[PDB]
RNA sequence: UGGGAGAGGGUGGUGGAAUUCCCGGAGUAGCGGUGAAAUGCGCAGAUACCGGGAGGAACGCCGAUGGCGAAGGCAGCCACCUGGUCCACCCGUGACGCUGAGGCGCGAAAGCGUGGGGAGCAAACCGGAUUAGAUACCCGGGUAGUCCACGCCCUAAACGAUGCGCGCUAGGUCUCUGGGUCUCCUGGGGGCCGAAGCUAACGCGUUAAGCGCGCCGCCUGGGGAGUACGGCCGCAAGGC
């Protein structure tokens, strides 16, 4: 299914480019630091993939996690 | 013994055997247990049921250091781990939390021949 | 049954206490067709359970059986190319139809010469726990159960 | 001239996960491995757990049914150096074009020199199993190699098994990139189905095997044979 609906019709107006907003990128990992797919953040091939550099740039300052733990399984 | 009251259960299911290790809040083994500690001695290590068993082995031999809660962690895929945690849950201790936090690389070293073929 | 699930057929109650798990029990004693024969042996047994003991048969009968059903045991299975003993539970149509054979066969067993006896007195150690009937039975159970580690081949 | 999207290339740097190794803690009988096992490892304390180091190699999710490149081929992140290409304007030259024998350059993997580096993997090999045998498949080890610099080699199912360029001949749908009067039009890519037509069929079908023009390269029954001989080329293996 995946329509607990989409992550970009949650946020608002957000740069893509900025590395340092830790509150919106998060909104885009999983529940585990994993990048969240298009199929999820709603975003747009173009988009997506600015996104993407974004959350690495992010994961090199300590900002944002290279992965999580799954609480479960 | 030491007394702890509290600690960690780290399940490791293989596909040819479930070792568990019971340590301190801190991680410091307590106790352990696995498919060979207990009878099972080749392939039968791997099995459910071998599983279950070093599970509340270990969680038996761990109350007898006062151990009532534990917090899991589940490492790999193996043909007996949800019953190692089904054992636990059930071994009188209480689980706190489980958490499975089974290693992954993020593409790396090259696999034996056995693991390729892959992608 | 490739076809339908085959329906297990109903028997004539006993003439006797009109009861289908006496003709059961009597059909397995039946020998090449001669029920009047099995039938006497039953009932001759039967009274010989009414001397030896206040108790009447039919209790007896009931309490023997009940002590003789298995409720596990271990059918087999290919895997990998060895073989396997899976454990599974025992269905009630297929208790019933064990325990009375086993009866009857550890009856036949036994050293009395006088059939009748023996259906009699397999019957009494039955009811009491005793008896080669429900060594039968608890050996059956303990090979199911005694390969636990093979009970994840749910049937 | 203005604007754009890219794993396109080269150099330096840098991040985290994992494997191995070493140190320490804590722990104790087994771990591992398979169809089942054994070789193997472990009381000189392994496996499992925690903490700290060292090192090499490759970059999870994003990641596509996606993008870039003339092919080979190219993904962690940052900087510098650098090629190609698309769109808008319709501003300059004024046929300056197309193809291209030979030549020159590039060219996956393996392989070869000299010097480094070696964590994991792994030809040969050393062993354990399986088997009628088992110079194998399965299991435990393991050298070259796999990585880097510099120089060679130049092959391939190097494939779309489809040489470039241009013009012409319904449309439908999805997708990546631009521009726009941003339902939808326009341009350049990537796919799928299909007009006409083509095809021995299979299928192809504005990304042609369709309809045409230009230029190159090839084929002419199978085996012998990509062999022999002769030439070039290579340190060699060998290549043409
Ligand atoms: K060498
Ligand atoms: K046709
Ligand atoms: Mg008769
Ligand atoms: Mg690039
Ligand atoms: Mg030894
Ligand atoms: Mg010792
Ligand atoms: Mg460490
Ligand atoms: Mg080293
Ligand atoms: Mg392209
Ligand atoms: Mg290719
Ligand atoms: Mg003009
Ligand atoms: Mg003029
Ligand atoms: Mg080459
Ligand atoms: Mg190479
Ligand atoms: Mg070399
Ligand atoms: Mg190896
Ligand atoms: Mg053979
Ligand atoms: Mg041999
Ligand atoms: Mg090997
Ligand atoms: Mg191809
Ligand atoms: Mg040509
Ligand atoms: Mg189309
Ligand atoms: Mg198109
Ligand atoms: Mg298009
Ligand atoms: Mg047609
Ligand atoms: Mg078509
Ligand atoms: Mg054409
Ligand atoms: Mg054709
Ligand atoms: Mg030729
Ligand atoms: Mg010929
Ligand atoms: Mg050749
Ligand atoms: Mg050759």
């Amino acid at each position: 299914p995946s329509r607990k609906a989409k992550v970009k019709a949650t946020l608002g107006e957000f740069d893509l480019r900025d590395y340092r907003n830790v509150e919106v990128l998060k909104r885009f990992l999983s529940e585990t630091g994993k990048i969240l797919p298009r199929r999820r953040t709603g975003l747009s091939g173009k988009e997506q993939r600015i996104l993407a550099k974004t959350i690495k740039r992010a994961r090199i300052l300590g900002l944002l996690p290279f992965t999580e733990k799954l609480v479960r399984k | 013994k030491r007394q702890v009251a509290s600690g960690r259960a780290y399940i490791h299911a293989s596909y040819n055997n479930t070792i568990v290790t019971i340590t301190d809040p801190d991680g410091n083994p307590i106790t352990w247990s696995s498919g060979g500690v207990i009878g099972y001695k080749g392939s039968r290590k791997g099995t459910p049921y071998a599983a279950q068993l070093a599970a509340l082995d270990a969680a038996k031999k761990a109350m007898a250091y006062g151990m009532q809660s534990v917090d899991v962690i589940v490492r790999g895929t193996g043909a007996g781990r949800e019953q190692a945690i089904r054992a636990l849950q059930a071994s009188g201790l209480q689980v706190k939390s489980i958490v499975d936090d089974t290693p992954v690389p993020h593409n790396g070293c090259r696999p034996k021949k056995k693991f390729r073929k892959a992608s | 049954a490739r076809r339908r699930r085959a329906e297990v057929r109903q028997l004539q109650p006993d003439l006797v206490y009109g009861d289908v798990l006496v003709t059961a029990f009597i059909n397995k004693i039946m020998r090449d067709g001669k029920k009047n024969l099995a039938a006497r042996i039953f009932y001759d047994a039967c009274k010989i359970i009414q001397e030896k003991t206040g108790q009447e048969p039919l209790k007896v009968f009931k309490q023997a059986v009940e002590n003789v059903k298995p409720r596990m045991e271990v059918r087999s299975r290919r895997v990998g190319g060895a073989n396997y003993q899976v454990p599974m539970e025992v269905s009630p149509r297929r208790q019933q139809s064990l325990a009375l054979r086993w009866l009857v066969q550890a009856a036949n067993q036994r050293p009395e010469r006088r059939a009748a006896v023996r259906i009699a007195h397999e019957l009494m150690d039955a009811a009491e726990g005793k008896g080669g009937a429900v060594k039968k039975k608890e050996d059956v159970e303990r090979m199911a159960e005694a390969n636990r580690a093979y009970a994840h081949y749910r049937w």
